[PDB]
């Protein structure tokens, strides 16, 4: 999972 | 790497190209089997978390460049098989590397611990970890299996590894792994600047999902409550030691060196605990594998060392080179290394744009190259990155 999927 | 040119037309077979069903614990789904113990398939994601069926963008739903909905994308036979082709191509120029070809390698042998018997000396494989493949008289036959790519849920763009859980047992993180399906497209990518101009090559982001499903295998990802307060610049945001992990390189700065100590020793307790259940075995339920094949099939995956009695044992040494092989050689950012191509050199940065792409033609991307063609006006200064320049391979979303 990348970063920005936890906005 | 994969055994055949799959078309998503080709015809059922019942052996590599079949419809089945998911744990749950649904209509049967067209999937193809590109490699042992691998498969594919060329589905929008609605099967694993039965009550994400809705593909419509839900109410207070994000934006690009952190979320994209469509409930149309993946909906056509043509963009199926288009999947399926990027998908294939994306494990080829993984494997073309000798990291990749390694990372795929412990894959294939990571196969999740039968650990589904509750007399303790019965070895039983786990339902979860399997499908079901339809037969021609309309039965199904069981069949193990490590990996399915799979399309993404709602959110087209949220690639990630999920699987089925036990009552119980916490098979991701006791050493046991279990079957991973990967949420993931090929037909979209991300921009980073160094606006985001450049476009991350979908074989590193497929790259960074394998490297969760490796880990996730073998039973040793990091619970996501451990966590690292991101203080880099700028409040509040945290990342957890397993993406750390997963990125490595200087985001190893981040990671607790006396938590990861607890972690080795935690898991190698684990792997002590799974030998010890291997030489209780006196039974196994089913009809296909003998018990010494199936403890052969552990010995292999957890690199055990086996005595003059078919005793079961942890080496140190080799558990601490699997474990680092996992958690350290595998990491997103020695993949770039590996490729030649431009990416984030740290985890913690966010997106800046969306595009849709197109991998599948030969003109487009390529195995070796990725989207830098050799011998063409994108071969150098990562050109064919350059979303401005190779104008031709990315559009922007809204
Ligand atoms: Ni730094
Ligand atoms: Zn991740």
């Amino acid at each position: 999972x990348r970063w920005t999927a936890m906005l | 790497f994969v055994n055949k040119q799959f078309n998503y037309k080709d015809p059922v077979n019942g052996v590599d190209i079949a419809y089945i069903k998911i744990p749950n614990a649904m209509q049967p789904v067209k999937a193809f089997k590109i490699h042992n113990k691998i498969w594919v398939i060329p589905e929008r994601d609605t099967f694993t978390n039965p009550e994400e069926g809705d593909l419509n963008p839900p109410p207070e739903a994000k934006q690009v460049p952190v979320s994209y909905y469509d409930s149309t994308y993946l909906s056509t036979d043509n963009e199926k098989d288009n999947y399926l082709k990027g998908v294939t191509k994306l494990f080829e120029r993984i494997y073309s590397t000798d990291l990749g070809r390694m990372l795929l390698t412990s894959i294939v042998r990571g196969i999740p611990f039968w650990g589904g018997s509750t007399i303790d000396t019965e070895l039983k494989v786990i339902d979860t970890n399997c499908i079901n493949v339809i037969q021609p008289d309309g039965s199904y036959r069981s069949e193990e299996l490590n990996l399915v790519i799979i399309g993404p849920s709602a959110d087209i763009i949220q690639f990630e590894c999920k699987s089925f859980g036990h009552e119980v047992l916490n098979l991701t993180r006791n050493g046991y792994g279990s079957t991973q399906y990967i949420r993931f497209s090929p037909d979209f990518t991300f921009g980073f600047e160094e606006a985001g101009k450049f476009a991350t090559d979908p074989a590193v982001t497929l790259a960074h999902e394998l490297i969760h499903a490796g880990h996730r295998l073998y039973g040793i990802a990091i619970n996501p409550n451990r966590v690292f307060k991101v203080n880099t610049n700028a409040s509040g945001l945290e990342v957890s030691f397993e993406e750390l992990r997963t990125f490595g390189g200087h985001d190893a700065k981040f990671i607790d060196s006396l938590q990861e100590n607890e972690f080795r020793l935690y898991y190698y307790n684990k792997f002590k605990d799974i030998a010890s259940t291997l030489n209780k075995a006196k039974s196994i339920v089913g009809t296909t594998a003998s018990l010494q094949y199936m403890k052969n099939v552990f010995k292999e995956k957890y690199l055990l060392s086996e005595d003059t009695s078919g005793k079961f044992s942890v080496d140190k040494l080799k558990f601490d080179k699997l474990y680092k092989m996992l958690t350290e050689i595998y990491t997103e950012d020695n993949f770039v290394k590996f490729f030649k191509v431009l990416n984030r050199k740290t985890y913690l940065n966010f997106d800046k744009a969306v595009f849709k792409i197109n991998i599948v033609p030969k003109v487009n991307y390529t195995i070796y190259d990725g989207f830098n063609l050799r011998n063409t006006n994108l071969a150098a200064n990562f050109n064919g990155q350059n979303t401005e320049i190779n104008n031709m391979n990315f559009t922007k979303l809204k």
